[PDB]
RNA sequence: AGCUUGACUGCGAGCGUGACGGCGCGAGCAGGUGCGAAAGCAGGUCAUAGUGAUCCGGUGGUUCUGAAUGGAAGGGCCAUC
RNA sequence: UUGAGCCUUGAUGGAAGUGUGGACGCCAGUCUGCAUGGCUUUAAUGUUUGAUGUUCUAACGUUGACCCGUAAUCCGGGUUGCGGACAGUGUCUGGUGGGUAGUUUGACUGGGGCGGUC
RNA sequence: GUUUAUUAAAAACACAGCACUGUGCAAACACGAAAGUGGACGUAUACGGUGUGACGCCUGCCCGGUGCCGGAAGGUUAAU
RNA sequence: UUUUGUAUAAUGGGUCAGCGACUUAUAUUCUGUAGCAAGGUUAACCGAAUAGGGGAGCCGAAGGGAAACCGAGUCUUAACUGGGCGUUAAGUUGCAGGGUAUAGACCCGAAACCCGGUGAUCUAGCCAUGGGCAGGUUGAAGGUUGGGUAACACUAACUGGAGGACCGAACCGACUAAUGUUGAAAAAUUAGCGGAUGACUUGUGGCUGGGGGUGAAAGGCCAAUCAAACCGGGAGAUAGCU
RNA sequence: AGGGUGACAGCCCCGUACACAAAAAUGCACAUGCUGUGAGCUCGAUGAGUAGGGCGGGACACGUGGUAUCCUGUCUGAAUA
RNA sequence: UAAGGUGAUAUGAACCGUUAUAACCGGCGAUUUCCGAAUGGGGAAACCCAGUGUGUUUCGACACACUAUCAUUAACUGAAUCCAUAGGUUAAUGAGGCGAACCGGGGGAACUGAAACAUCUAAGUACCCCGAGGAAAAGAAAUCAACCGAGAUUCCCCCAG
């Protein structure tokens, strides 16, 4: 009695691992109570296929927009800026929708503050390249041009 | 009728044989048990009269296949 | 008393005695041996009791056998329990 | 909890001073850690493997109660309570077993038995 | 009171009484491969087995043997 | 007939007639006989059917050795002066017969063992539902009233109607004697006898089945039988006996 | 061939050898119809609680034997031309 | 098919026939009480008693048909549970019982032989039980052989006591 798992399951469980259990635990509790299934070989591919059409399929289906920053590898047109201040230095901050203002017409339009650098955001020159939240892995690169008026 | 519903296993006859090699008519008879199986295919407990082994057979071929027989053979279940 | 292993191995003309199974005696032959200078004597004990058939099984030996073939198991044969 | 193996982080194979439990410590050491201050002899885990013990429920028992099939002291399905890997049963196995069964239990002999003998 | 209907009616069996012993109930026990059933629609003031045999006065010693009961050490010991 | 021996007072037979016991099959060997002869002969089957075909095969012409093997020799043993068994006599197939083997094996006969059935119309026990007990005695508890006690106790009449109680018919039994004993009767008749309101007696119907029942226990009863019923089967059990 | 008829019949009778026969119901053959039914080629697939094993038995002429082969009550359990 | 007939003991009677409906024989039909598998219920076989449909110049009642069980299927219903299962009724098909041997299977003795007896025998016999056919069963090699080869099963003669 080997059988494969469905749900977690205490001292062996794992959503689909390959266990080998006493016949009783199984034909008395695990199965006929939705938790496992005889490893009928028919199944050891039926629940191994997934392990391919998924853990090597949909884990690749993720890679279709590398870095998401594709043809934006040459910065973006600087429509306006992101502000300034302190007669020379910096003083003003980014409202909850004010890092777009510059890159405010490139990709798609949004308006949210998924803050990434929990600092007082350094006040100097202006043009910087950190990362920002583009996804749970990749990044992006652009700059920031001030406004002289 | 001590008869395993899955494998047909009924009791048999044989001797005893002492040290003296003395023949004595006996029976061997199946290790039957009757057990409540859950089907899900029918949301019910079909409770067969089964010999262990019969059990092992269900544990491999699958109840839905074992009841597939019987049904196909005429048996109640 | 000295020296010794003939309480030897293979055989055995020819007799005894038994319904039988069997048991007994036996010179002589071959090989090899002890004793004796030699002739010679020794195949246990002065003789006659001191015993258990067969089957099954054990041990040693021996290619005799060995179920397609080579081996092996088992079997035989000799010895012995 | 516990006998034994493997994996490991502490024992055998960013200085000096103002400070601490355990110890085969060659017989009087120094240690093993505890604070700080400009492949083989040792302890705990993750564990793998057997033993013991608690409990669990979900096989299994129910000759408690209820529901329905059903105007039914059977049976079946269902609910519930109690018990519960025990009990019981299959195979195997040691013991017991005139309860039952098949038999054996000699011959000679001044009849037979006893004695005696083979 | 019972008994050898048909050679034995008795001092034999039974008996009320006494004792021992088993049995917590799905009882022990008994019929039965089993299901089912008696025991009992009873529950230890009950049910079974065994012996003794109204009642009076009593019922001593022996546990070596046999039988039965109990025993969580060791020895020996089966399948595995 | 059986016996050392039977007129034997040891067995069997009243007599007649009819029936009544060494067979049959297959093997096997021997004698007789016939055929063929170092050979003889086919079986199943085919079939032109008692022919013919069919030579599968069997026996014989070679034995010795456990055997491999050798071979008119061979085995024993290292080898035999030798010794054992062989080489020097014809077979084989029918047919009749004499033995034997396997079958009931010359015939008749057990007491029994086993299987499957039929039996509680007799009888044992039990279950349900019905029935029966003339007549006569004894007079338990309890109750009433007197007497009595301080009150109970006690006590006397009466009342009451207990009992595996007494006597005795029916009914149930069965202790003694006689008769019977080719009976009136395969268990009785006659005169006596025990029980007779009880653990009584009886009708009808029911249940218990053979290693089983039932048993106030005798090994009693279970259809004129019981230390294991009857019927059919195994079955022609077996019979070193008559 | 046989039987009968007043005793023993080829020629007296019924038969016998031989040659014939069915309106109906059926048997079996064929030739056809009906319902079916599947045919041939190519490419595949190739019988798991099974084989095997422990234990207890039973079958094989074989009585556990040195014992192959087969069946399985019980416990287990492969390979995949 | 026919010139004779109405079976027998067994006459007699009353009849029927003789050229085709006397009788006799054969094919096919009709009728076929009751009991009996017995099947509407019951039951001490040949009897008792029903329910539902029918049916009458006298539509009381009394005669005729259907109503067992089980299995497969179908329709309609339909619980604890709301679905669904179970259950319930109806209908169509089928089965039942009997009977020689032979056959396959499930169980399976003893006497007796071994001059006793237990392994062994008798013997997978007798017998009980289930099932089936004109036959049954078996059957197209995970078979033999033996370095050549054979080619399912069944039966017979040998091999060989
Ligand atoms: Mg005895
Ligand atoms: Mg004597
Ligand atoms: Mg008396
Ligand atoms: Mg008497
Ligand atoms: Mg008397
Ligand atoms: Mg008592
Ligand atoms: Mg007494
Ligand atoms: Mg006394
Ligand atoms: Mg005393
Ligand atoms: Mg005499
Ligand atoms: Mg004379
Ligand atoms: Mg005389
Ligand atoms: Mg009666
Ligand atoms: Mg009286
Ligand atoms: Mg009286
Ligand atoms: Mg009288
Ligand atoms: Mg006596
Ligand atoms: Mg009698
Ligand atoms: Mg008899
Ligand atoms: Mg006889
Ligand atoms: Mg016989
Ligand atoms: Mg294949
Ligand atoms: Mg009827
Ligand atoms: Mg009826
Ligand atoms: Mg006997
Ligand atoms: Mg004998
Ligand atoms: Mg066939
Ligand atoms: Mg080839």
């Amino acid at each position: 009695m080997q059988v494969i798992l469905l749900d977690k399951v205490a001292n062996l469980g794992s959503l689909g691992d390959q266990v080998n259990v006493k016949a009783g635990y199984a034909r008395n509790f695990l199965v006929p109570q939705g938790k496992a299934v005889p490893a009928t070989k028919k199944n050891i591919e039926f629940f191994e296929a997934r392990r391919a059409e998924l853990e090597a399929k949909l884990a690749e289906v993720l890679a279709a927009a590398n870095a998401r920053a594709e043809k934006i590898n040459a910065l973006e047109t600087v429509t306006i800026a992101s502000k300034a201040g302190d007669e020379g230095k910096l003083f003003g901050s980014i409202g909850t929708r004010d890092i777009a203002d510059a890159v405010t017409a490139a990709g798609v339009e949004v308006a949210k503050s998924e803050v990434r650098l929990p600092n007082g955001v350094l006040r100097t020159t202006g043009e910087h390249e950190v990362s920002f939240q583009v996804h749970s892995e990749v990044f992006a690169k652009v700059i920031v041009n001030v406004v002289a008026e | 009728s001590r008869v395993c519903q899955v494998t047909g296993k009924r009791p048999v006859t044989g001797n005893n044989r002492s040290h003296a090699l003395n023949a004595t008519k006996r029976r061997f008879l199946p290790n039957l048990h009757s057990h409540r199986f859950w089907v899900e295919s029918e949301k019910r407990f079909v409770t067969l009269r089964v010999s262990a082994k019969g059990m092992r057979v269900i544990d491999k071929k699958g109840i839905d296949t074992v009841l597939a027989e019987l049904r196909a053979r005429g048996e109640k279940y």
